[PDB]
């Protein structure tokens, strides 16, 4: 499958307070 | 050429000449250094690191493959540090931002890379700033190398420490990449999902340049822009 951008994001790490 | 040390040899390899260990020092580079970057700025806690030294005089904090929260995300630098391998990873960068996941972000801990056609002499393309000079730059031999692990090692814990302000106590960290233009359209990287935007910076934002990488065939430039600055 082709790719639209060259960019790639992994999951987040996320702190609420 | 080769390194003769025991303590660096337990993370990074003595030869860093060949292509296939000049790509391995690069993952070993990404897996270390961002490693100190997400304990200096606490944005994992203690926990997730195990205490490992690069010279007997320094000492970094690197994610523990025991955890295994810890040891999904060495497998993200793992499979982004592959990426060095073939010559299609452009930049790695932890992404900081106040919500998940906005393009535009509060700290960027950027590293960018530059290949080699053959020789480890003239740059490749593959692209298409820092490129010029870095591309410029000329492997000094295993020991250069070293000098400069420990040198950007030095400069993170610093930076972290005793330049930057905490973080804000609410935010999302993640890792965002490039891909470079010899790479496949077919080619991802597993556990980096497709996206239509990468990462941008506010007008104001301050830069720091944190240090270089030039093994036998690879160059690396790593940065940090922040409004902890």
């Amino acid at each position: 499958n082709a790719r639209d951008s060259p960019y790639g994001l992994s999951q987040g790490i996320t702190k609420k307070n | 050429d080769a390194i003769d040390d025991k303590t660096w040899s337990k993370l990074f390899p003595s030869i860093v000449s060949d292509p296939d260990r000049s790509s391995n020092f690069m993952i070993r580079a990404i897996y270390v250094v961002f490693s100190a970057v997400l304990r200096q700025r606490n944005i994992l806690e203690k926990e997730y690191f195990s205490k490992n030294y690069i010279t007997e005089n320094l000492s970094c904090m690197t994610l523990s493959f025991k955890n295994l929260r810890a040891h999904q995300i060495a497998q993200l630098l793992r499979a982004a540090g592959d990426a060095t391998k073939d010559g299609f990873l452009k930049e790695i960068s932890l992404v900081v931002t106040e919500h998940d996941g906005d393009v535009e972000a509060i700290e960027v801990f950027s590293m960018k890379f530059i290949y080699f056609e053959n020789g480890g002499v003239v740059a490749r393309l593959s692209t298409d700033p820092h490129f010029a000079e870095l591309a410029q730059l000329r492997y000094e031999g295993a020991e250069s190398v070293r000098d400069q692990m420990v040198t950007i090692v030095r400069s993170v814990q610093f930076l972290c420490t005793k330049v930057l302000e905490p973080l804000p106590a609410e935010f999302t960290a993640n890792f965002r990449l490039k891909y470079t233009n010899d790479a496949p359209s077919n080619f991802r990287i597993d556990g980096f999902d497709d996206s239509s935007t990468f990462y941008t910076l506010p007008d104001g934002i301050q830069s720091v340049t944190i240090g270089h990488l030039r093994p036998g065939h690879h160059a690396a430039h790593m940065q940090c822009w922040s409004k902890s600055m």
